[PDB]
């Protein structure tokens, strides 16, 4: 689901567990203490392992980075040092040029274009 | 069917079940558990060997 998550060898039918001093059910109400009496091996692929979904290291290649040519919140999701998913967050410099040009003449709208690319 | 069964298969099944119940608790994966017994056994070297019978008496007491 959202917060946590939960074969080759034959499924082997074994029933009628017995010891030398009785049956499995005779000492069932006492064997939880006995760690050597458990019937759920930990190598089984179907063994119930319930582990929380701890999110991966998501460094922010954020606005305050010299590599950034502006203000870019580059949300990088990385495991180890490889790159899994990248979601750039543009808009930290949305001055709304397209909205302002609609209210200014064709001569007055020219200086807006020099401010698109600084170079 | 009386004392010779208490001093026999029926009586010895109780004693074996009692002792084997205590033992099966000891076998459990724990580094701290196995560490103390190793350190505890170092007391055998320290004690004068005239005191082995007392440790044997004490060890039986802890079984209970
Ligand atoms: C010095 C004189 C020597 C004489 C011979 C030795 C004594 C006879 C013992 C026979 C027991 C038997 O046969 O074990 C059979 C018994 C129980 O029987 P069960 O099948 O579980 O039936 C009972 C079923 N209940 C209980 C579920 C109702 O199992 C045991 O307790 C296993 C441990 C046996 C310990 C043997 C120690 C021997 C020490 C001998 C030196 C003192």
């Amino acid at each position: 689901n959202d917060f946590y998550d939960v074969n080759d060898f034959f499924p082997v039918q074994v029933d009628g567990i017995e010891s030398s001093l009785g049956k499995y059910e005779e000492f069932a109400k006492d064997a939880h203490e006995w760690e050597s009496w458990n019937l759920q091996n930990e190598d089984h692929p179907e063994y119930p392992v319930k582990r929380t979904k701890i999110r991966h290291f998501t460094l922010n290649f954020g606005p305050q980075h010299p590599a950034a040519h502006g203000v870019l919140r580059l949300i990088l999701e990385l495991h180890g040092e490889e790159i899994l998913r990248s979601d750039p967050h543009v808009g930290l410099l949305h001055r709304g040029t397209e909205k302002l040009i609609e209210s200014k003449t064709y001569m007055q709208a020219l200086p807006y274009f020099d401010r698109l690319d600084y170079v | 069917r009386g004392i010779l069964q208490l001093f026999g298969p029926l009586g010895l099944w109780k004693l074996s079940t009692f002792i084997s119940s205590k033992l099966n608790k000891l076998v459990f994966l724990n580094i701290g558990f196995i560490l103390e017994i190793i350190v505890l056994s170092w007391l055998l070297i320290v004690f004068k060997v005239s005191l082995l019978k007392y440790i044997l008496l004490l060890i039986i007491f802890i079984i209970l």
